[PDB]
């Protein structure tokens, strides 16, 4: 079990860790989070008391450095911190345990919902996508924008999602137009699947990686991101059956994890529908289009 | 954009441009089977491209043996007649190639622009005009050189005959679409209207009678009376 320490809490401030929030009050005696489950990506995300707009945050896996955070009064955030010398970075984290000075990782041991969130999500792929590499944690915030949003301004402040477009030359063949554009199986599986990510594991972690940035940032070019890569699958005549049968599994938790208030925008009514009741896949989600009909059936 | 009244002199100018109608590209009759089912037969069909400028027709001859075998025809038409459009595009040198491609139907949107991905730089455009280019059939030498085709061919014409040494582009289609609409509306008096009188004739090179100016007006304005006439007779007013 690992912990995030904080230097101080100078601004009153909602946490978030993974699915989970708490509120800290200006200059409250908190100095950071502990037993958070190895073995998996986290996220922590802050919402400012005094500003709620940009929600902002910190991808990272607690295997892979000593973290801790550090209000920064000049840019006025919160910033994600590498401790060089582990030897000093105990030294600190125990006198604070020590003082009880920090808010537990509350892991229900029934729960496996981080886990079936991030089941494929990677440290590494994350890095990909967010491109600043002097750090090994990823910060995304709510008004960030992605790669296809920069075509439709800052490069280096992007989202590189894989670009999916559906009216594009590489999701249609010379002379299978008609074929290509109705049957999306082309694209997804010589092109994305074979072409450019190589597995399904792959493609798998980048949709639940742009669901939970939509989901914990409201990063509306994360959420398109998500929509677009469940309606390749769900408009492909020929998917491999596992994926079939592991994209109902992956689709029925995060609709689980969604809160019921932030359907009407994270929920996009077109993709749906067609999805669950149009489409080659109409009849392949069953758990998904269970829970979408008995938590959501006004969009439908 | 789309395309309607506010930006009609648009039509005019001198961007090159086509209005695609694939209305007729896809015709049948429905008849009774021994069994007292029922049946479709397919008939040729055609596609009706046209440079509203110039009046250049080039009218595409959907022969019946392209359907054979295929399912979901109504859907495979829509494509088919995309693939001929992008094709004749293709033909024409670039700088005959048009800017602009006008659908008639919003249905035709996706599949013309799929097959145009190739070309971003020319706008694939619907219109809110109600344009009754499905009359094109009504014009007898256009149905007999698509009923009589046995094979598919492309045929040319020009719709305004030699109108445009006389007339302006802009007055020429409304002259065609107001010919089309009487036919739409009602064949028969239409078609009485334009050769009840023996002694103007139809060159053999045009597909209209060669009207003077002052009998274009008399023959228009029939017309005019001819589609409010059956406006109410469909109305009661
Ligand atoms: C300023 N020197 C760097 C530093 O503060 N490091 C650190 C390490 C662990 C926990 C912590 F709160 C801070």
């Amino acid at each position: 079990m690992n912990t995030v320490p904080f230097t101080s809490a100078p601004i009153e401030v909602t946490i978030g860790i993974d699915q989970y929030s708490f509120n800290v009050k200006e200059n409250q005696p908190f100095h950071g989070i502990k037993d958070i489950p190895i073995g998996h990506v986290h996220v922590i995300h802050f919402q400012h008391a005094d500003n709620s707009s940009m929600r902002y945050g910190y991808w990272f896996d607690c295997r892979m450095g000593n973290f801790y955070i550090q209000y920064d009064p000049k840019d006025g955030l919160y910033k994600m911190m590498e401790e060089r010398d582990g030897a000093k970075f105990e030294n600190i984290v125990h006198n604070f345990k020590e003082r009880q000075m920090m808010v537990s990782y509350p892991k229900i041991d029934e729960d496996d919902t981080w886990y079936n969130l991030t089941e494929f999500v990677q440290m590494d792929k994350i890095r990909k996508i967010v491109r600043k590499d002097e750090n090994q944690f990823s910060y995304v915030d709510s008004s960030m924008t992605t790669v296809q949003e920069n075509e439709l301004s800052d490069p280096a402040h992007s989202l590189n999602y894989t670009v999916i477009n559906f009216k594009s030359r590489e999701a249609i063949r010379p002379g299978h137009e008609m074929e290509d554009f109705l049957d999306k199986s082309y694209y997804l599986n010589t092109v994305m699947l074979q072409g450019i990510f190589k597995n399904s594991s792959n493609y798998f972690g980048e949709l639940q990686f742009a669901f939970l940035n939509a989901m914990f940032f409201g990063n509306y070019g994360s959420s398109l991101q998500w929509h677009a890569m469940i309606e390749l699958i769900c408009s492909s005549a020929t998917v491999p059956k596992h994926m079939l049968d592991k994209l109902d599994e992956i689709l029925y938790y995060q609709i689980k994890t969604l809160p019921e208030q932030y359907s009407d925008i994270l929920l996009n009514e077109r993709v749906w529908n067609i999805c669950l009741y149009s489409s080659f896949q109409k009849n392949s989600l069953h758990n998904t289009e269970k829970i979408m009909e008995n938590k959501y059936p006004e969009l439908l | 954009g789309a395309m309607n009244s506010s930006n009609y002199a648009e039509l005019f100018n001198n961007d090159i441009k086509l209005f695609v109608d694939d209305t007729n590209v896809y015709r049948v009759t429905v008849h009774k089977t021994f069994e007292g089912n029922v049946a479709t037969k397919a008939i040729n069909g055609c596609i009706f491209t046209l440079n509203p400028k110039t009046g250049h027709l080039f009218l595409k001859i959907i022969h019946t043996s392209v359907w054979a075998g295929q399912k979901r025809l109504s859907q495979l038409a829509k494509w088919k007649t995309a693939e001929e459009v992008s094709a004749l595009v293709r033909s024409l040198p670039k700088e005959e190639q048009p800017k602009q491609i006008i659908v008639t139907r919003k249905a035709m949107l996706d599949p013309l622009e799929v097959h145009m991905l190739d070309f971003p730089n020319i706008a694939i455009r619907p219109t809110e005009l109600r344009l009754p280019f499905s009359a094109a059939m009504s014009i007898d030498k256009l149905s007999d050189v698509v009923m009589k085709a046995t094979e598919p061919q492309m045929v040319l014409f020009n719709i305004y005959d030699d109108w445009l040494d006389r007339i302006s582009s802009y007055t020429a289609f409304s002259r065609l679409t107001l010919l089309l609409r009487a036919l739409k509306t009602n064949e028969e008096s239409a078609k009485m209207i334009l050769l009840s009188d023996p002694t103007i004739t139809i060159k053999s090179y045009h597909l209209w009678p060669s009207f003077t100016d002052e009998q274009w007006i008399t023959i228009e304005s029939q017309m005019r009376d001819l589609i409010l006439t059956e406006y109410g007779r469909k109305y009661n007013v």
